[PDB]
């Protein structure tokens, strides 16, 4: 290059860090040691923008820049230490560190997939997982080897290209014709693997250097700005000579449009007046290959929804999320809403169950539960997962955290995960004899399930008629009007909104107290859904409805809601009465419906005092 | 194996040992000596070597120095592949596995294919060194091409289209050896055939098969073994599992047997011994997918197979006198997923007796019952099994049959009076499966006759042949 | 990882791979050229050399040839030693090990460790070679030492000795988010700093355990999961490990859990469901010892555990109208080993869950029972698990209990009143144990409180927490 060039390129970026990177600087200068390591962060955007000149002198030789950039923090810090008016608590240090983010976005920067063989020399953006780990090691870099034959000593360095290896000097650069270990540095090296979520991929050897050693862990997302070099290996004579490609890393990160939401306040501003069409709207179009069963059709958009984690100070964390299960006669759609779901939710695992082995559902290497983080694993033929298996998931289920020492090693590991269950009902079917006799599965189990809602099919002259017509005309989609959704539209919404906190109210919990108070003994309190996890269950659903329709402040209309369907969750004995699932039809009009369920709801329970608040509301809309 | 050698040939197989990348260089920079003019060296096919000579304007040349930095060096990418020869001809009954021969891909190319093609490789023939005078045999790739019948197959199938009862010929010449029993193999020929995939809703689609299975169960001695030899002989891809040299490790992917017969069928023999499999197909035959069987961690695979089983009673022979479900072993499950079961009973009849023992000597010397039957003093001479072969390849990939709608009333009428009369009474369960498998069986029935229609006539022969299974049957 | 190269350093951990000892030698001699005068080269680290020159008179040196019979060359020891860093701080997520450093022992030391110990190591860093520009970090061993508080660590748990109301700040500190549940909370408590361990007739010993061990059950959903997870938390050294996952020789020594929880408490959760290692724990509670699982040939260790097991009975939820022995599923060689089994049931009150219910809505937004309770009007701040994790250490091995004539007396008297009312009804055996149990319980109860006595509240303050398994239970 150029000799002006340099220069001024140097003079760029001192002006810069002099200009925006004091405070960086002078908390570096104040620290105890002298000579360990100290690294710098600098934004790449703005001096992109700053200078037009620098950016194509960086990209496309980006080793000297990162030399040029050092000398220019060197000055820096030279010229700050002799322009310094407290020479007491500070230290100069002779070893500094580039370290360059925020790349542009354009496209054959931003990479996903490894390069073939063209980018070498290349700066260059990836991510991915980790996989393997090597242990921490020192290398040797330079030598200063005795003096032979000659009076000035040599300085050689080592090279990368050769697996470091030293070659032997024979040519002097001595001006005349006569021509014949306290160094350390840091070592690691680690494979990524490219990430399935975005595309079988191969896999990324990734060397670390400096201060990068111990600062990754296996099994989380990274985004590495290196330098992409080749690596050769000693040649053989008449044989096939081996390269391969390496990714020196130069930094590090631990990362783990306005047009969609305009669209979504045009959209929940537009169902202004009525409320509920929207949500009629959100639960027409989820699984929509199937033909009526609202109430089920609701239960999964609720699960779905998800809660917020309150752990404690000290020790303790509560859990957060639901689980649901159906049960009912074969032919009633149950693997299609397991299916749909499976495709919704960004990460989830689908299994067999029965032809799931103990491999998966418990630790072993990584098996469902711990794979599905912050997910959705789907459970199928529930009916005789291997007892021993069925039984050891109580802890991860509800705890949300796995405890093991087999054969000495005592690890712990996170699963949080909402689990969605469905199994045939075994023998004759009873409308008595509760599910606890049907199916014969113990209390303790039979108490973390939040809703259980069972299909019955009996006799009727008509569903069938309408089902037959379904099926036969193929009319997919018999609301021919375009509203729909599309797959995307829906992810995109099940993927925003479980960003929102809503917080409690007091025209809200009231209720939930009174009910939880009635339902602890009316005449049988049933038999295993009368303990404490009921109330931890009905604050966490009627919380999860609140996020479904963009607000943060529950009201009386979301636990109406939610006591209106658990109620009809739980079969049999009651206090309104029990509705078949499947026998259930969008109703025309849903503000009518509401109004009379909430004056069926707040009479019997002596709320009477905000009853003429709520239609004083509705009145005034 | 020998003559071959460097000679522009062509090939046609497919791709079952994908590798990884790894660059090679060809033609890497040297350094020189005393003065400069550097040079470029083509080094051959990967093979280091050294310059005894340089042109260079003057004087000696050695410069034996090797620059793997400079520009001039170029670089290029790899890749290895195993071809597999298909089934072909020449169907010896040796199991020597066909003979496999390796490709290597040199530039500009790689991630042009997947595990499981048919494709043609056209490229030039080499010889390897050091697998020592002792090499072996390998082809440089020089185009790829991705994914036939003869003039004269098409005649013939035209010929074949051209017969006036063409249902008869073609029921009656599965297996002439098998004297009666018109209806199962009316069954498994249009098990044969198949249906059409749906695939609706493009957007979210979750596809339902199209594909039906079918049980044979009945007293021993009838000839249910011989039915499916044939059926599995006359199909584009078959194989045939016995149910005791078998677990749950064969049947699934650990490549099961279930794999190997993608795009065909996999009949399975002695079906109601099995104790501890009977809940391990059920996922992979409805959800029409398999995933790994190690702690089901993805990596699913398809597996699109049409299972033909066949089955004797518990209590070896049948009685007349008890109830359906004890006489099985079989749960409400497992029961429902089959489209057909059909029931066969052994009776000491006089003139059925007569007539099959004269055959069975011989050998060694109006309703949808009759039509098909052969009245004796005709020739009705069977189309070869080799000829047959070639049909249903062609019938199952140029025609898509779908409903009409006057056929569609009369199913839906027989399920209306399906349901209402056994709602009451003690038999299966009939869910909206049957309504599914009504609507398959009548698009297979019309995939034999090469056409894309539903007459009413074509609704109307899959209710009597329902018949034998259903109603017609549980009394 | 780098600087400190050649650097005067201190270190302390754990010692766990003792290894072989076998000698080097570092002053080897060498013969002599010509004339004589042989010569002792300081050969350096063990590493082989050549004296390419020889001081000597005069003349040429040479000599390089290998002399290993004179007693110029001497020989020394040599041992090799690897360290595990403690817990310390950093509690990251991560299951990443602690860095391990090794460690040279160099003359006069060597069998001065034995695995498990708290060594604290001063020596230089030196480098390595030969695991090739490559090597790692070991460390050459100056001194060793073999086995404390800061002084603010004296003054605040002064100040905690010196609060008015010790009993009822650490009893409802455990665990604040559990409302109710006192007396399980102080068993806990109790349980958590133990007794003294009696070396009575020292000659002979025979020693006897002197802590205790406490079961829970009772119905599901009342909460007792949590209560043990405090429990465990706030420990010097705790394990807690599932019943489901762990077997025989996961639970006893193939090192298994018991031996890790040296010292502390090693709670065990879903103890019902074990059905067959109930017998490999039997021996290991009560020698307070275990020996080798392989044939039981010798090679014994200590083992000093402190059992904590949570159950649910056998029909789910217990019934009210049977027996204690059915609803536990338990012999009378497993039930009597412990000394308290609290019995929890799930009433539906009027108050109590009025109260609850606020409580659980809250957080998301005289006898001893009394006494212990908290009134709403006051603050009840509780003391930080970490400065109650360094009290239990303090408490644990600087104070030994005695008991002392008068509460001795109150004891006898209740044994007394308890043997001539078991001989009679029915439950479980009282034998000698319930007196020892008495004894350890009541000298637990002069640990919490940081004194050295047994006097009679003492004493008084173990007949109503033991009236609560027993006798007062067990109508
Ligand atoms: N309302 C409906 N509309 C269309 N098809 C339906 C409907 N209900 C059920 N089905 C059919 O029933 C099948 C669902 O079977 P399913 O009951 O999930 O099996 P399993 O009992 O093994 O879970 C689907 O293939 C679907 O075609
Ligand atoms: N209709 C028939 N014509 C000629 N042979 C028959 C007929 N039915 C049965 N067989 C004879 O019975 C044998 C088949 O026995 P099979 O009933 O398949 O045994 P399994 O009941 O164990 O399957 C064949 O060898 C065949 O010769
Ligand atoms: N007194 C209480 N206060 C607050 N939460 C409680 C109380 N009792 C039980 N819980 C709730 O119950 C859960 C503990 O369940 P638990 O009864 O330990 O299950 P198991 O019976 O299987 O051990 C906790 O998450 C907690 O939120
Ligand atoms: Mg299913
Ligand atoms: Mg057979
Ligand atoms: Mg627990």
């Amino acid at each position: 290059m150029n000799s002006d060039q340099v220069t001024l390129v140097g003079q760029v970026f001192e002006s810069y860090v002099s200009e925006y990177h004091k405070n960086d600087i002078l908390l570096i200068l104040k620290e105890r040691d002298e000579d360990a390591h100290y690294p710098v962060v600098v934004n790449a955007m703005t001096l992109f923008e700053t200078n037009m000149e620098i950016g194509e002198y960086f990209n496309m030789f980006p080793s000297e820049v990162l030399t040029i950039f050092d000398s220019a923090l060197r000055r820096s810090a030279l010229t700050i230490l002799q322009s310094l008016s407290q020479p007491e608590a500070v230290s100069m240090k002779q070893n500094l560190h580039a370290r360059i983010s925020g790349l542009p976005v354009c496209p054959e920067l931003v990479r996903e997939h490894i390069p073939k063989t063209k980018d070498v020399g290349h700066f260059l953006s990836v991510t991915g997982t980790v996989i393997r780990t090597s242990l921490v090691k020192v290398l040797e870099f330079e030598r200063d080897y005795m003096c032979n034959k000659c009076k000035h000593v040599f300085v050689i360095k080592a090279d990368f290209e050769q697996y470091y290896t030293f070659c032997r000097p024979s040519s002097c650069p001595s001006l005349e014709s006569c021509d014949s270990p306290t160094r350390c540095r840091d070592y690691q090296e680690i494979k990524i693997q490219e990430q399935v979520q975005r595309l079988i991929p191969r896999s990324m050897k990734v060397i670390l250097e400096d201060d990068l050693v111990d600062s990754c862990k296996s099994g989380d997302d990274l985004t590495i700005y290196g330098i992409v070099m080749q690596r050769w290996k000693p040649f053989q004579q008449d044989v096939r000579c081996e390269v391969e490609i390496v990714l020196k890393a130069n930094y590090i990160q631990v990362n783990n449009d306005e047009e969609v939401q305009k669209e979504f306040e045009d959209f929940w501003e537009y169902y202004k007046s009525d409320p509920f069409a929207g949500r009629n709207v959100i639960l027409a179009s989820l699984c929509p290959q199937v033909f009526g069963m609202y109430l089920v059709k609701l239960a999964v958009a609720m699960v779905l929804a998800g809660g917020i984690q309150r752990t404690d100070a000290t020790g303790t964390r509560v859990r957060g999320e639901s689980h649901l299960l159906l049960v009912g006669d074969p032919g009633t759609g149950k693997s299609q809403f397991l299916k749909y779901a499976a495709k919704i939710t960004p990460r989830s695992v689908l299994t067999t169950g029965i032809g799931s082995t103990s491999a998966g559902l418990t630790v072993t290497e990584a098996g469902a539960l711990v794979l599905a983080d912050a997910g959705l694993c789907c459970i199928d033929q529930f009916n005789s997962l291997k007892e021993h298996d069925r039984t050891s998931i109580h802890e991860a289920m509800e705890q949300q955290t796995i405890s093991v020492a087999k054969a000495g090693l005592v690890c712990k590991l996170n699963t949080r995960t909402t689990i969605l269950a469905a199994t045939n009902p075994k023998g004759q079917y009873d409308p008595q004899e509760s599910v606890s006799v049907n199916i014969a599965l113990g209390s303790p189990l039979l108490s973390r399930f939040d809703l259980i809602l069972v299909l019955l099919d009996t006799k009727n002259e008509d569903w069938d008629r309408i089902i037959s017509s379904f099926i036969l005309e193929n009319k997919g989609y018999p609301s021919k009007s375009e509203k729909l959704w599309s797959m995307e539209k829906m992810k995109t919404y099940f993927c925003l909104i479980r960003n929102l906190q809503p917080t409690l109210s007091d025209v809200g919990n009231q209720v939930l107290l009174r009910y939880y108070q009635m339902q602890r003994q009316s005449d049988c309190r049933n038999a295993a859904r009368t303990t404490i996890r009921l109330l931890e269950s009905l604050i966490r659903l009627a919380e999860a409805h609140a996020r479904l329709m963009f607000r943060d402040t529950v009201t009386l209309e979301d636990a109406i809601t939610v006591v209106s369907v658990m109620e009809s969750s739980m079969q049999g004995g009651a206090l309104l009465g029990g509705v078949n699932a499947l026998h259930t039809s969008f109703p025309e009009n849903p503000g009518e419906q509401y109004q009379r369920q909430c004056e069926l709801i707040l009479e019997k329970l002596e709320l009477q005092s905000l009853l003429s608040e709520e239609l004083r509301r509705l009145e005034r809309l | 194996r020998a003559n071959y050698y460097g000679k522009y040939i062509a090939l046609r197989g497919t791709v079952v040992r994908v590798s990884n990348i790894k660059p090679l260089c060809t033609k890497m920079a040297f350094l020189c000596a005393a003065c400069g003019e550097i040079q470029s060296f083509p080094l051959p096919d990967g093979k280091y070597s050294l310059p005894t000579k340089c042109p260079v304007p003057v004087c000696r040349g050695r410069s034996f120095t090797a620059l793997r930095s400079s520009p001039l060096t170029v670089t290029m990418d790899w890749q290895s592949i195993k071809i597999q020869e298909l089934m072909s001809d020449d169907q010896r009954e040796a199991g020597r596995i066909p003979r496999t021969i390796e490709c290597e891909l040199v530039h500009d190319l790689v991630d042009s294919c997947v595990p499981g093609d048919t494709v043609t490789i056209t490229g030039i023939v080499k010889v390897s060194n050091a697998e020592k005078c002792m090499f072996l045999l390998y082809i440089e790739a020089n185009s790829i091409s991705n994914s036939e019948f003869s003039l004269k197959d098409l005649y013939a199938i035209q010929e074949i289209q051209a017969e006036e009862n063409l249902f008869k010929l073609i029921v009656n010449s599965l297996c002439p050896v098998i004297f009666g029993h018109e209806l199962v193999k009316a069954g498994l020929a249009l098990a044969l055939f198949g249906g059409s995939q749906k695939y609706a809703d493009d957007k979210n689609r979750i596809p339902i098969r199209g594909d039906p299975h079918i049980l044979v169960v009945g007293d021993p001695g009838l000839g249910k073994s011989q039915m499916l030899q044939a059926a599995c002989n006359v199909a584009p891809r078959g194989v045939y599992v016995c149910g005791n040299t078998t677990t749950t490790s064969g049947l699934t992917v650990t490549a099961g047997a279930l794999v190997l017969g993608d795009q065909g069928i996999c009949g399975i023999d002695q079906f109601d011994k099995m104790g501890n499999q009977h809940q391990a197909l059920l996922e992979a035959m409805e959800q029409q997918s398999i995933s790994l069987a190690k702690a089901g961690v993805v990596c699913s695979l398809p597996a699109r197979t049409s299972i033909i089983a066949a089955a004797n009673p518990v209590g070896g022979h049948y009685n007349k006198a008890k109830t359906v479900s004890e006489n099985l072993k079989m749960g409400s499950a497992l029961l429902s997923r089959f489209d057909l079961v059909f029931i066969l009973l052994d009776t000491p009849n006089e003139h059925h007796d007569h007539l099959l023992s004269e055959h069975v000597i011989a050998i060694r010397a109006k309703p949808l019952s009759e039509r098909l039957k052969v009245v004796p003093g005709e020739t009705i001479d069977p189309i070869p099994h080799q000829l047959l072969r070639k049909y249903i390849g062609y019938a199952r990939q140029y025609v898509y049959p779908r409903l009409s709608t006057e056929a569609a009333r009369v199913l839906q009428d027989f399920y209306l009076e399906l349901r209402k009369q056994s709602q009451r009474l003690n038999s299966s369960p009939i869910t909206t499966r049957q309504l599914e498998s009504l609507i398959r069986l009548t698009e297979a029935r019309a995939r034999l006759e090469l056409r894309e229609e539903a007459t009413k006539e074509d609704a109307e022969d899959i209710v009597e042949i329902m018949k034998y299974s259903m109603l017609g049957t549980y009394s």
